[PDB]
């Protein structure tokens, strides 16, 4: 008998949930009597705007309409060059202190991912940049 | 438009702006009266016949 | 939003979401100013009349 | 998104020419709205939906 | 300091009712105004001194 069952009938609907914005009336009780939903209707949104049931005619000013991308589109310079990065953090030799060494960096596309890598490095504090997105922003020089 | 006018092109400042308060719906209230009064003195002057 | 951590990026956009919102303010005082004296002008545009 | 240069608007065909050395075309609100894809030459205009 | 809702006033038996839900009654100007006590089900009015 455990193959094949004779069960009654029944009903279930299922829905899911949307961020919004809801007018709930509150009675003299306090148990909920009434509400509306900003986002469905414009007489929807013109009674959540006054924060009333009831409007009386005449015209009235709501939330602004604005035009949503429709996609996405990224332009960087076509030139695919490795910048000189590895060597500098692999040189044999460094200079002193008092005589530092200034070096050009440019015409080419720098990757911090690998130097992220690097297991002993100490000092990564970067101020005027968030480090996490030096991956995506253009350098002048 | 005090949504736009202030973080144009950026949801995150719009929803830092929403924590602001009641305050840009204080404009649109303000200067609708100014906008609607245009209507009233025109409509005081040159509307006696 | 592209050159600084959110944990702190609030802090300097406070420091320029307050002086645009602040800037606002003194535009719509400006107009209920202005807008007094067009409306005590136009009551005596109204007696002419 | 022009070399990080990110926002949100439309792109059409402009007719002011850049100066070899200029890049970023700016306005009364001194911020960027003219700019020239890095692959190409021309220069496209850019302004709010 | 009702389940750590810090406060200051004078409490006198209420005659609003509260569902066994709920816990605390807020007024227009959106604070507290009746809390309550965890030991007995009885519902207080809180209101300034």
């Amino acid at each position: 008998s455990s193959s094949g069952w004779t069960a009654g009938a029944a009903a279930y609907y299922v829905g899911y949930l949307q961020p919004r914005t809801f007018l709930l009336k509150y009675n003299e009780n306090g148990t909920i009597t009434d509400a509306v939903d900003c986002a469905l209707d414009p007489l929807s949104e013109t009674k959540c705007t006054l924060k009333s049931f009831t409007v009386e005619k005449g015209i009235y000013q709501t939330s602004n309409f604005r035009v949503q991308p429709t996609e996405s589109i990224v332009r960087f310079p076509n030139i695919t060059n490795l910048c000189p990065f590895d060597e500098v953090f692999n040189a044999t030799r460094f200079a002193s202190v008092y005589a530092w060494n200034r070096k050009r960096i440019s015409n080419c596309v720098a990757d911090y991912s690998v130097l992220y890598n690097l297991a002993p490095f100490f000092t990564f504090k970067c101020y005027g940049v968030s480090p996490t997105k030096l991956n995506d922003l253009c350098f002048t020089n | 438009d005090c949504t736009m006018y202030i973080c144009g092109d950026s949801t995150e400042c719009s929803n830092l702006l929403l924590q602001y308060g009641s305050f840009c719906t204080q404009l649109k209230r303000a200067l609708t009266g100014i906008a609607v009064e245009q209507d009233k003195n025109t409509q005081e002057v040159f509307a006696q016949v | 939003f592209s050159r600084l951590d959110k944990v702190e990026a609030e802090v300097q956009i406070d420091r320029l979401i307050t002086g645009r919102l602040q800037s606002l303010q003194t535009y719509v005082t400006q107009q209920l100013i202005r807008a007094a004296e067009i409306r005590a002008s136009a009551n005596l545009a109204a007696t002419k009349m | 998104n022009f070399n990080g240069l990110k926002g949100t608007g439309v792109l059409t065909e402009s007719n002011k020419k850049f100066l070899p050395f200029q890049q970023f075309g700016r306005d009364i609100a001194d911020t960027t709205d003219a700019v020239r894809d890095p692959q190409t030459l021309e220069i496209l205009d850019i302004t709010p939906c």
